[PDB]
RNA sequence: CUCAUAAAGUGCGUCGUAGUCCGGAUUGGAGUCUGCAACUCGACUCCAUGAAGUCGGAAUCGCUAGUAAUCGUGGAUCAGAAUGC
RNA sequence: UCUCCUCCUAAAGAGUAACGGAGGAGCACGAAGGUUGGCUAAUCCUGGUCGGACAUCAGGAGGUUAGUGCAAUGGCAUAAG
């Protein structure tokens, strides 16, 4: 479960996540799985996909993860009145925009790098495409 | 100056005939020579430190400069601003003539000695070394001493290499082992 | 210089006992008698095996 | 006054005063003084500066001080270093010449350790 | 320690065990039980297994080092200390 | 006949209260004797070094006269090896 | 919690709210004020008696990563240090 050591503060706002996204390019690997549509990456939603595509591949390749939760989310418990602080932080998210590549691999055939990436995109929350290293 | 004019009639000549060199003024220089004392139990007797600048005073023939801290430091218990040592800067003809009586007096009253350590050069071509016993320095009486001290010497040189500061200081014949 | 706080700085003789006579500006004021210097030190001039012993012990 | 490299007191008697030196003790004093023709009883402030001149050159015909020190160390070394029993014993810090370590065996063993 | 009119001690088999082994070579270690031989120079370089109770010790035998005794070289007691 | 000069004492000089000219442990080197052989594991000699120790907590012991204290000597055992008896 | 200061929210002038997110103040100083003259930092590396990761000394690298009587912001080499 991803999340940073220290940050300079608890708490962040809301925001908004408009725009498309940089590092829409596959740089260190051979494939990448890349994000389509526009959300929030839980730490446990990156983590149980890199599970599973660690677990399809059977150790052998490498894995890269090109997103970070960075960013806090906050809730309130159930019987609180509206109002009375921010809450408390519960979970991390990296927010997607599109054309942003989540996941990256190497040194797997084609056809299992795609299985691997078929059952963590069937973990993820938003939709993805296969893509591949392009010379320029 | 005997070693000054020493240096003016052959230290050169050697000097120029060992390295090929175009100019006099490219030939090194023996820049300054600075001793020091690090007398950090002045915090517990600062009288001691007073003792200790007059010892340093009756070896090199002048007045220290009592130095106080930098920054403060956690472990030795010192604040800044707080006097922990004492030193003298030789220019010129004093340097001269304190480095004859070093070199000709006080270094082979060192107890138990076999040479100096030719790798004491800090990179550049200046020296460094340690006197363990300010009573080598004939100048401090045997039983008018309080407590027995120490200092370091530094002589600071405008040689650009460590083979030409040692080179200076095997011209004026300094006893490397 | 500044005057009147540095120790008194007068020449002085250093006399060695290998018959070496020597003229320096010191503070300890009165002529000095020294037992060493630069020109009779064993490290500045020059001065400074059980099979052996075995055999010395025990030749035959 | 200044005699290898030490200073040895002035107050004292000829052999103590050179009894003093580390490697010389009584005898080699007596041997000093018999070699220097100088009268054991005579102080060093009474002595004058050619008697202290022989003093040293006898002295210099004897081994003292850094030398006997670094000879003692080097031989030490060298047993440690060879690995002989004595060397085995050196390196542990218990008695070498067949001392009892049952009990007493303290001026090795240093200050007692208590469990 | 031995008289010096005496001469160093050695025994016998021993002496004739590192005569032979000096003008053969160097073979398998010198198996002794004489623990009370002294090293002479002739047997520089040289594997002496000496018994110390149980088992047969090696010795290699070089120059700094004669003079000594091969019991010396041996220990008997096996000591690793208390409350271990 | 040998072991086998008893020592404390006595007289003279030095030391002048200091870890010392007290103390003699430890250690390095060089040896002698005995014994087939001194490494584990002997004694003594010489040289070199000079550790703790400056009168000892609670407690505890011996002694009523040639005794306590203090200083030397011999024997048995034993080739050699006593601060023990 | 209630007065005062600093940043953000605050949408590139000002101002701008919430039981919104973070920190401070209720002083100090006759020098820590005035002026004239002078000077430049943090840290690391190398060498050096006790001295050690770290004291004082010498040289280099570095270039304000320091400093500012006390928070934070904005300033500061002509130094405001
Ligand atoms: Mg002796
Ligand atoms: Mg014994
Ligand atoms: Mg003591
Ligand atoms: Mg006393
Ligand atoms: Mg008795
Ligand atoms: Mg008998
Ligand atoms: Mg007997
Ligand atoms: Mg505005
Ligand atoms: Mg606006
Ligand atoms: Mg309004
Ligand atoms: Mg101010
Ligand atoms: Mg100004
Ligand atoms: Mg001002
Ligand atoms: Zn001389």
């Amino acid at each position: 479960m991803l999340q940073p050591k220290r940050t300079k503060f608890r708490k962040m706002h809301k925001g908004r996540n408009r725009g498309l996204a940089q590092g829409t390019d596959v740089s260190f690997g051979s494939f990448g799985l890349k994000a389509v549509g526009r959300g929030r990456l839980t730490a446990r939603q990156i983590e149980a996909a890199r599970r599973a595509m660690t677990r399809a591949v059977k150790r052998q390749g490498k894995i890269w993860i090109r997103v970070f939760p960075d960013k806090p989310i906050t809730e309130k418990p159930l019987a609180v009145r509206m109002g009375k602080g921010k809450g408390n932080v519960e979970y991390w998210v990296a927010l997607i925009q599109p054309g942003k590549v989540l996941y990256e691999m190497d040194g797997v055939p084609e056809e299992l790098a795609r299985e691997a990436f078929k059952l963590a995109a069937a973990k993820l929350p938003i939709k993805t495409t296969f893509v591949t290293k392009t010379v320029m | 100056a005997k070693l000054h004019d020493y240096y003016k009639d052959e230290v050169v000549k050697k000097l120029m005939t060992e390295f090929n060199y175009n100019s006099v003024m490219q030939v090194p220089r023996v820049e300054k020579i600075t001793l020091n004392m690090g007398v950090g139990e002045a915090i517990a007797d600062k009288k001691l430190l007073d003792n200790a600048a007059a010892d340093l005073a009756a070896i090199s023939g002048q007045k220290p400069l009592i130095t106080k801290a930098r920054k403060s430091v956690a472990g030795f218990k010192i604040r800044q601003g707080y006097p922990i040592g004492c030193k003298v800067t030789l220019r010129g003809e004093r340097m001269w003539e304190f480095f004859e009586r070093l070199i000709t007096i006080a270094v082979p009253r060192i107890r138990d000695f076999r040479g100096l350590s030719a790798k004491s050069f800090d990179g550049r071509g200046n020296y460094s070394m340690g006197v363990r016993e300010q009573i080598i320095f004939p100048e401090i009486d045997y039983d008018k001493v309080d407590r027995v001290r120490g200092l370091d010497i530094t002589i600071t040189t405008t040689a650009k290499s460590d083979e030409e500061g040692r080179a200076l200081l095997a011209a004026f014949d300094f006893p490397f082992r | 210089m500044k005057k009147d706080i540095h120790p008194k700085y007068e020449e002085i003789t250093a006399s060695c006992s290998c018959g070496n006579v020597m003229k320096i500006r010191s503070t300890v004021g009165h002529d000095l008698n020294l037992d060493v210097c630069s020109k009779c030190h064993p490290f500045f001039t020059g001065k400074q095996g059980r099979v052996d012993r075995f055999n010395k012990r025990f030749n035959i | 006054a200044r005699i290898a490299g030490i200073n040895i007191p002035d107050h004292k008697h000829a052999v103590i005063a050179l009894t003093s030196i580390y490697g010389v003790g009584k005898t080699r004093s007596k041997a000093i003084l018999a070699a220097a023709g100088i009268a054991e009883d005579v102080k060093i402030s009474e002595l004058s500066e050619g008697q202290i001149d022989t003093l040293r050159d006898e002295v210099a015909k004897f081994v003292v001080e850094g030398d006997l020190r670094r000879e003692i160390s080097m031989s030490i070394k060298r047993l440690m270093d060879l690995g002989c029993y004595r060397g085995l014993r050196h390196r542990r810090g218990l008695p070498v010449r067949g001392q009892r370590t049952k009990t007493n065996a303290r001026t090795r063993k240093g200050p007692r350790k208590p469990i | 320690p031995r008289s010096l009119k005496k001469g160093p001690f050695i025994d016998l088999h021993l002496l004739k065990k590192v005569e032979k082994a000096v003008e053969s070579g160097d073979k398998k270690p010198l198996r002794t039980w004489s623990r009370r031989s002294t090293i002479f120079p002739n047997m520089i370089g040289l594997t002496i297994a000496v018994h110390n109770g149980r088992q047969h010790v090696p010795v290699f035998v070089t120059d700094e080092m004669v003079g000594h005794k091969l019991g010396e070289f041996a220990p008997t007691r096996t000591y690793r200390g208390h409350a271990a």
